[PDB]
Parts: structure tokens; C-alpha cells; sequence
């Protein structure tokens, strides 16, 4: 139904599906379904439901073996959600989590883009103790030399 | 004095027959019912609210006729009500056979009260756990009485028994006037039940009977619906 | 406790405890089994001979209610005798009021009502015996019924009452009772009774057989001595 | 509070007869469940048939009793008390027919049984019979009629009712059913009864585990469906 | 005033009911309606769950043995 342009109908159809109920369902499959629900809700811009689904998914799965793609997609969707919301500090934290992934770390352009986003969003964040802490942490990074303008 | 609350033939040291009072409590824990006498007749109304739609509303009627001119409603235990109805009808028929005239309301009330008393004068038998509100018409005058498990009968002008009977009495003495009419009586009785009725008064949830000069007649559900619409 | 003294009192959970006490009083009696064959009914009763001083056949638990009805009482013996008298009177009244032998289903129903009527009043106690009624006729086939102290009665293909009801029922279900005539059902019943008997606890015992069927023309009679001895020999031969 | 629950004639200080309530609890002691549904032109009763023994004669295990050629009954509770009430109802029906010429209405059958139960309740002579009776009958000018009689002596007509252990759940399912207006055909009535029993029991309902009694306007005779008819109704229900 | 509620939820339709219920009953109705909305995975309380909770709370006969009434 999404491929036919019925994004709202597809999101509504996928929303009623409660992944947590199906215990026998594989954890990676469950998280993939959760991320699909996230994507559909963001496509239909139901940000409250997206936040609820974000509360549904746990943050300890992304530190596993083959969860790199799931981690990247989930953090991209969370970045989109907080981009609509405007919480720049949460966006910076999500981008930092993206940058710490080994897959992005390996590829040059991907980690460079992740660091660019991290520094730009920590710049966008309002001044506070946590923002200053994050600025100190990000500034004390050696890879910033690969992005001279961003380091300056 | 809990030791004297079991025997029906034993006076408490304070001289109270506790079991009769327990029967009266069972009466007061029954379905609300009202009975009011106006200058044109008597009206007896009661709440026939079932526990579910499954119960057939028209199967059993709470307001029952005793003679052509005498009706009788109740508050308290249900099964005892049928026994009292049968005994009242039998007494009315016996009086008619003896005297060829329909039994006066006061005489029928007295005999029914004696019948209820017969079950309070011996051990091993339980008092009738129901109170009867009896309407009749004789000599161009309405008559309303209340018979009790104790065998005591009075001549209520307007009263309510069952659940929230205090609320019904409090609503009365306000909306009751001795110079009312049968229609105003019907309206007042329906309102008095509304003071103690939980939910919408569906025409099948309320049973009303009128004791007028033409005799005693239980209102058909159509008339009950019409009166409820005129009230609500 | 408290809801336990009279049969007219209902326990808070809703059971007449006097009736259940009567049932478990029946449970303490010696086992007695009844099996309806293809063309009749055979009752086999074990009888614990408490004292050697008793003559053979004393305290017989086979009772002839009518010409065609036999009983296989188990429980209190005096209650069993009184219920036998009641059943005989009921059958005689039915015969005198209708002119023909009482159907065993109707007789079982009436005696069941008589038993149940004793589980309602505080003046009387429930009957302390549970019995079996067996009959055969050319128009109603072979019928067997069981009545407990509660008064509940329905027809059984084969059953046991007493101590080892379950133990005898395990060995009763393994018979194709719908097929064989009672001539062999007699020795099968004897074998079942001998197996269920506990020689180390009940000491000596006497097995009494009775039957009602086409082979008996329809009358209920005690099994003749020859067939009883043959059945006892068959039961003893199954020691291993 | 609960010290007044040893004689049926003793009123509790709250005005409650506890022995009658204990008989109501004893109703469930049978372990079975019966459901009655009154259709547009028929009445149907279905009761659990639990034969936990291959040795019982399944013919005589029946809980369905024919009180009269046109009035049938299904019993719940202790079997002995239920059979006693059945014979009492049969005698009352015979007495009514003999004394008044015409056949007794089911109305009066349940009314008289309830009167006897009340008399047992008010006079502390006999223990109340802890058996619930459901009577079905085609009463002329009123169509099918289903009535329930309890140990308390409270008889009531029902569009559909139930008794036994799973009484509340079956009554709730029926309440959900009779509310959505539908053509209550005879097959539909049997369907509603069987669906109620199966839903409250979660049992596949092999034909030998239930008993169905049927009365209809077309033939106002109490008929007990054979096992083949039960199988036909079940396979119709499944599809 | 604390619950999420909704535009279509009209409390008056439940206030105008002639049933005699207490403040504890009101609180029970509100909490049960919220739990009904939560169970169906809804962050906004609708009128259907309010009606269901009101019907659940109103039922206070339980058995009643149908002869005391």
C-alpha cells in the first residue's frame, strides 16, 4: 500500500501490529518491524506515536554483532524526529552515536559526514552545562583535523 | 443482645423480637416501591429492573390483582410475595363466597396481616420477608394500607418501601397533596421512584397499577411509556 | 465443621456433608461388582467372613428384590436389608397396581427417590449402603443400575462398589461385555473379585455369585454350586 | 455476621437467608452447564454430557427430562435432587391436566415448582433442593417459552439463560448475542446455544459430550436430538 | 482536568445520568477509562472507552441472587 502512495493507510495498517506481543518472533525481526513502524509514522508525521515507539525500542540492542544497519536506520529516524522537534542536543547525541558505529568509522566519507553533523548540531545547541560538556568532549578529538573549517 | 436474635418465640431482655426486625431489614433491602392515595383513587408503582436483558420483563408482574377492585404491590423477598398473593386471593374468594360481596379493602388487609402473623408465632418457620402495599376502592373512597411481616397494618396516605425508602418519604410530604388526582398521583409516584431508580426508566423497568372506582388495573407498558414521556 | 451435623444443612461452598460421609462410609465396605453380559447380568460379591463361627451364606449381600431383579448391596448391612425390604415392597406394589413385573429402570428410579428422601431431613440420616440392581427380560434386554447414598442412579455396563471400586473398574473396562454371554462373564467376574481382594488385610472371604438372564429364563437366581466352583477354579488358576 | 447460616428459617441481621444462597452455590456442584435459547418459533436447551467412564450406559446419563409431551426440562445441580424435582414437576403437570382438562403451561409448571421450593424455604422441614430447572414449551398464543426455576422459589421467563458452573460467562455471551437483532431461526437458535457453550468451555464439542433438547412451533413436542443431528448442527456451525 | 481526554469526550453525558455514584466511583470511572484507552495503545482518551468504563463501574449487582432484589 505504501508503494501505491497510500502512506497514511500503510502506516495505519502497520500501527495496529503489536510486535512485543509476538514473543517467538526474532529480536532482530521485531526491531526491524519497529523501525518500519517508525519510518511509516514519520512519513505520516505522527511524531507522538513515533516517540512512543522510540520508548518501545530498547537502546541495548544496537551494541550487538549485525545490528549496524538497524542502528543506523533507527538513529536516522530519531534524528529526523528531533529535527522536527528542534532538540538540537538530542540530535547531536544521536549523531555522536552514529559516528561511534564501527561501520561508519571504517568508511572515510561517512565518518567525516557524521563528525560534521555532530559538531554542527553541538554548535546549534543552546549554551548550558551539558552543551559545554559535549563541546569539550567533541573538541578533544583528533579526527577533527580532517575537517579544518569545522574544527575552527 | 445477639443471643436472642435467633428464636422467634423468645423475648429479648429489652423486650424486642429481633427476628421480626431482621425480616423488616430484609424488606427495606428490597426493590423500591411507592404507593400514594389521591382523592380519585390509589396508585402503586414499583421498579421491575432486571439484572440483564435476558430476563423476560413480561414473564412475572410485581403489581398483582387480588380482586376486581383490589391491587397489591410489595417490597422484599420475591418468592414470599407469590405466597402472600395466593393467600390474599384465596381470602378474597372465601369472603365473596360467604357474603356474596367483594371483600372490603380494610378486611382483606386485616386477614392478610393475620396470615403474615401466623408465620411469626412459632419456631422453625420464617416470617414473611416482604411488606405489602394494598390498594382498594370501596364506598366511594380510596384505601391504601401497608402490611408488615410483624402483622402490623397501617393506613398510609403516601409511602415508599424498599431501597432508599427514606429518600422516597423525603420526596413525599413535598410533592404530595391530599387533593390530588389519579393522573397527578401517577406522575408523583413515577417521580418518587425516579428519586431511587438507577438508569433510564424504560417502560419495561417500571410497573404501575391504579385502584380507581372502576376497580384495580395494572397499567399496560404503552400507558407507562406515555406517562414517562409526559414526566421526562 | 458446624455445617456438618445435619443432612438439611448446606455448607457454605454448597454440599451436603452428611451425604458425602455416607458415601465414604460405603467406601469402607468390601468390594462387590456387577457386569451385564450380552444376554443378562451377573453380580459377584466378596464377603469378608469376620468370624469362622458364621455359617456359609450368612450376611449374604445378594438380595432378590423381585422374581427378575437382584441386588448387590455394599455398605452398612442393616441399611442394606432395610433398602432391600423397601425395594421388595416397591416391586410388589407395582405388580399389584399394574399387573406386570416392574421394569428395572423404574424400580431403580423409585428406590433412588426413597434413598434421596432420607438426605433432606434432620430427623433421619442418609442411607449408609450403595447397591446395584440387575435384571433381564426378553423385551428390555439386560439392565444394570447403581444407587449411591446420595440417591443418584443411572445405568452402567459394568461397575464396582466398596473398597476397591477403581481397582475393579480397571479390570472391568478390559472386557468386551457387549459380546460374551454371562456363562463366561461368571468366571471373569470371579477372577476380578479374587484379584481385587486383599488377602493380607481382609483375611478369608467368600465369593457369592448371582445372575439373571436368558440362560436363567429371566429370573434372578444364585449361581449353582458347579458353576461357582468352576469360576473359583478359574480365578485361582490366574495366580501368575 | 456469618453465625446465622445454620437454619434456613433464620434471618441474618442484614436480612439475608444464607442457606438459600448455599443451595445456590450447591447448584454448581454438579460440574456441568446448561444453556437455553428461545428462538422466534422454537426453544432449545443444550447441556454438558460428561461421562467420565467408559462403563456408564450413556443412554441413562441424560440430564434432559421430558416433564410432559410438550414441556421439556433440563436440570442442573445434584442429580438426585434434580430427578426428585423432575418427578414432582411431572406429577404437578399430570394433576393440572386432570383437574383442568387442558395441558399445563410452562408458566404454571415453573410457578408451582417455585411455590414448592418457597414452601421448603419458609418451613424448616426439608432441605431446599439445590437443583435448577429450565423448562421449555410451546405455549399457544405466546409461542415458545423458556423458564428458569431456582432453589429459592424464584421462577422467571427468559429469552435466553444458563445455569451451572459457567453461568455468568454464558449469560454474558448471550447478553452480547440477544441485542443485535437477528432472525432467530431454529438452526440459528441451536447455533447460538452451541456457540455459547463452546465459547464458555473452549471445547471442540464432540457430539457425545453434549445433549440437545428441542421444542418447536411446527411440532410442539419435546424432542431430544440424536447424535447424528448434533453432528450435523456442529458441522453447520463450524463452516 | 489532569487527563488527556479528547474533544468528543463530553463529561455531561455521564454527569446527567441518574445513577447515584460517589466520588470514589467518579475516580474509578476515570482511571478505568484511561486504562482502557492505554490498553488499546491510545494516548488520547476517547468516548467509547469512557462509556465502557462507566458501564463496568455502574454494574454493582454482581449476583444479588435475584430474589432479595
Amino acid at each position: 500500500k505504501e508503494q501505491n502512495g497510500d502512506v497514511k493507510e500503510a502506516a495505519s495498517i502497520l500501527q495496529e501490529l503489536q510486535v512485543e506481543t509476538y514473543g517467538s518472533m526474532e529480536k532482530k525481526e521485531r526491531v526491524e518491524f519497529i523501525l518500519e513502524q517508525m519510518r511509516l509514522c514519520l512519513a505520516v508525521k505522527d511524531y507522538i506515536r513515533t516517540q512512543i515507539i522510540s520508548k518501545k525500542i530498547n537502546t541495548k540492542f544496537f551494541q550487538e554483532e549485525n545490528t549496524e544497519k538497524l542502528k543506523l536506520k533507527y538513529y536516522n529516524l530519531m534524528i529526523q524526529l528531533d529535527q522536527h522537534e528542534g532538540s538540537y542536543l538530542s540530535i547531536c547525541k544521536h549523531y555522536r552515536a552514529i559516528y561511534d558505529t564501527p561501520c561508519i568509522q571504517a568508511e572515510s566519507e561517512k565518518w567525516q559526514q557524521a563528525l560534521k553533523s555532530v559538531v554542527l548540531y553541538v554548535i546549534l545547541a543552546p549554551f548550558d552545562n551539558e552543551q559545554s560538556d559535549l563541546v569539550h568532549r567533541i573538541s578533544g578529538d583528533k579526527k577533527l583535523e580532517e575537517i579544518p573549517k569545522y574544527k575552527d | 443482645e445477639r443471643g436472642y436474635s435467633f428464636s422467634l418465640t423468645t423475648f429479648s431482655p429489652s423486650g424486642k423480637l429481633v427476628q421480626i426486625e431482621y425480616a423488616l431489614a430484609a424488606v427495606a433491602g428490597g426493590a423500591p416501591s411507592v404507593g400514594i392515595k389521591a382523592a380519585n383513587g390509589v396508585v402503586l408503582a414499583t421498579e421491575k429492573k432486571q439484572k440483564s436483558i435476558l430476563y423476560d420483563e413480561r414473564s412475572v408482574h410485581k403489581v398483582e390483582p387480588i380482586t376486581k377492585h383490589i391491587g397489591l404491590v410489595y417490597s422484599g423477598m420475591g418468592p414470599d410475595y407469590r405466597v402472600l398473593v395466593h393467600r390474599a386471593r384465596k381470602l378474597a374468594q372465601q369472603y365473596y363466597l360467604v357474603y356474596q360481596e367483594p371483600i372490603p379493602t380494610a378486611q382483606l388487609v386485616q386477614r392478610v396481616a393475620s396470615v403474615m402473623q401466623e408465620y411469626t408465632q412459632s419456631g422453625g418457620v420464617r416470617p414473611f420477608g416482604v411488606s405489602l402495599l394494598i390498594c382498594g376502592w370501596n364506598e366511594g373512597r380510596p384505601y391504601l394500607f401497608q402490611s408488615d411481616p410483624s402483622g402490623a397494618y397501617f393506613a398510609w396516605k403516601a409511602t415508599a418501601m424498599g431501597k432508599n425508602y427514606v429518600n422516597g418519604k423525603t420526596f413525599l410530604e413535598k410533592r404530595y397533596n391530599e387533593d390530588l388526582e389519579l393522573e397527578d398521583a401517577i406522575h408523583t409516584a413515577i417521580l418518587t421512584l425516579k428519586e431511587s431508580f438507577e438508569g433510564q426508566m424504560t417502560e419495561d423497568n417500571i410497573e404501575v397499577g391504579i385502584c380507581n372506582e372502576a376497580g384495580f388495573r395494572r397499567l399496560t407498558p404503552t400507558e407507562v411509556k406515555d406517562y414517562l414521556a409526559a414526566i421526562a | 465443621t458446624g455445617y456438618d451435623l445435619s443432612a438439611s444443612t448446606f455448607s457454605p461452598d454448597g454440599r451436603v456433608f452428611q451425604v458425602e460421609y455416607a458415601m465414604k462410609a460405603v467406601e469402607n465396605s468390601s468390594t462387590a461388582i456387577g457386569i451385564r453380559c450380552k444376554d443378562g447380568v451377573v453380580f459377584g460379591v466378596e464377603k469378608l467372613v469376620l468370624s469362622k463361627l458364621y455359617e456359609e451364606g450368612s450376611n449374604k449381600r445378594l438380595f432378590n428384590v423381585d422374581r427378575h431383579v437382584g441386588m448387590a448391596v455394599a455398605g452398612l448391612l442393616a441399611d442394606a436389608r432395610s433398602l432391600a425390604d423397601i425395594a421388595r415392597e416397591e416391586a410388589s406394589n407395582f405388580r399389584s397396581n399394574f399387573g406386570y413385573n416392574i421394569p428395572l429402570k423404574h424400580l431403580a428410579d423409585r428406590v433412588a427417590m426413597y434413598v434421596h428422601a432420607y438426605t433432606l431431613y434432620s430427623a433421619v440420616r442418609p442411607f449408609g449402603c450403595s447397591f446395584m440392581l440387575g435384571s433381564y427380560s426378553v423385551n428390555d434386554g439386560a439392565q444394570l443400575y447403581m444407587i449411591d447414598p446420595s440417591g443418584v442412579s443411572y445405568g452402567y455396563w459394568g461397575c464396582a462398589i466398596g473398597k476397591a471400586r477403581q481397582a475393579a473398574k480397571t479390570e472391568i473396562e478390559k472386557l468386551q461385555m457387549k459380546e460374551m454371554t454371562c456363562r463366561d462373564i461368571v468366571k471373569e467376574v470371579a477372577k476380578i473379585i479374587y484379584i481385587v481382594h486383599d488377602e493380607v488385610k481382609d483375611k478369608a472371604f467368600e465369593l457369592e455369585l448371582s445372575w439373571v438372564g436368558e440362560l436363567t429364563n429371566g429370573r434372578h437366581e444364585i449361581v449353582p454350586k458347579d458353576i461357582r466352583e468352576e469360576a473359583e477354579k478359574y480365578a485361582k488358576e490366574s495366580l501368575k | 455476621s456469618a453465625g446465622f447460616d445454620r437454619h434456613i428459617t433464620i434471618f441474618s441481621p442484614e436480612g439475608r437467608l444464607y442457606q438459600v444462597e448455599y443451595a445456590f452455590k450447591a447448584i454448581n456442584q454438579g460440574g456441568l452447564t446448561s444453556v437455553a435459547v428461545r428462538g422466534k418459533d422454537c426453544a432449545v436447551i443444550v447441556t454438558q454430557k460428561k461421562v467420565p467412564d467408559k462403563l456408564l450406559d450413556s443412554s441413562t446419563v441424560t440430564h434432559l427430562f421430558k416433564i410432559t409431551e410438550n414441556i421439556g426440562c433440563v436440570m442442573t445441580g445434584m442429580t438426585a435432587d434434580s430427578r426428585s424435582q423432575v418427578q414432582r414437576a411431572r406429577y404437578e403437570a399430570a394433576n393440572w391436566k386432570y383437574k383442568y382438562g387442558y395441558e399445563i403451561p410452562v408458566d404454571m409448571l415453573c410457578k408451582r415448582i417455585a411455590d414448592i421450593s418457597q414452601v421448603y424455604t419458609q418451613n424448616a422441614e426439608m432441605r431446599p433442593l439445590g437443583c435448577c430447572m429450565i423448562l421449555i414449551g410451546i405455549d399457544e398464543e405466546q409461542g415458545p417459552q423458556v423458564y428458569k426455576c431456582d432453589p429459592a422459589g424464584y421462577y422467571c421467563g427468559f429469552k435466553a439463560t444458563a445455569a451451572g458452573v459457567k453461568q455468568t460467562e454464558s449469560t454474558s455471551f448471550l447478553e452480547k448475542k440477544v441485542k443485535k437483532k437477528f432472525d432467530w431461526t431454529f438452526e440459528q437458535t441451536v447455533e447460538t446455544a452451541i456457540t455459547c457453550l463452546s465459547t464458555v468451555l473452549s471445547i471442540d464439542f464432540k457430539p457425545s459430550e453434549i445433549e440437545v433438547g428441542v421444542v418447536t412451533v411446527e411440532n410442539p413436542k419435546f424432542r431430544i436430538l440424536t447424535e447424528a443431528e448434533i453432528d450435523a448442527h456442529l458441522v453447520a456451525l463450524a463452516e | 482536568s489532569k487527563m488527556n481526554l479528547s474533544e468528543e469526550v463530553d463529561l455531561e453525558d455521564y454527569v446527567a445520568r441518574p445513577d447515584k455514584i460517589s466520588g470514589a466511583d467518579i475516580n474509578s470511572i476515570c482511571q478505568e477509562s484511561g486504562m482502557l484507552a492505554v490498553r488499546e495503545n491510545r494516548y488520547i482518551v476517547l468516548a467509547k472507552d469512557f462509556e465502557k468504563a462507566y458501564k463496568t463501574v455502574i454494574k454493582k449487582d454482581e449476583q444479588e441472587h435475584e430474589f432479595y432484589k
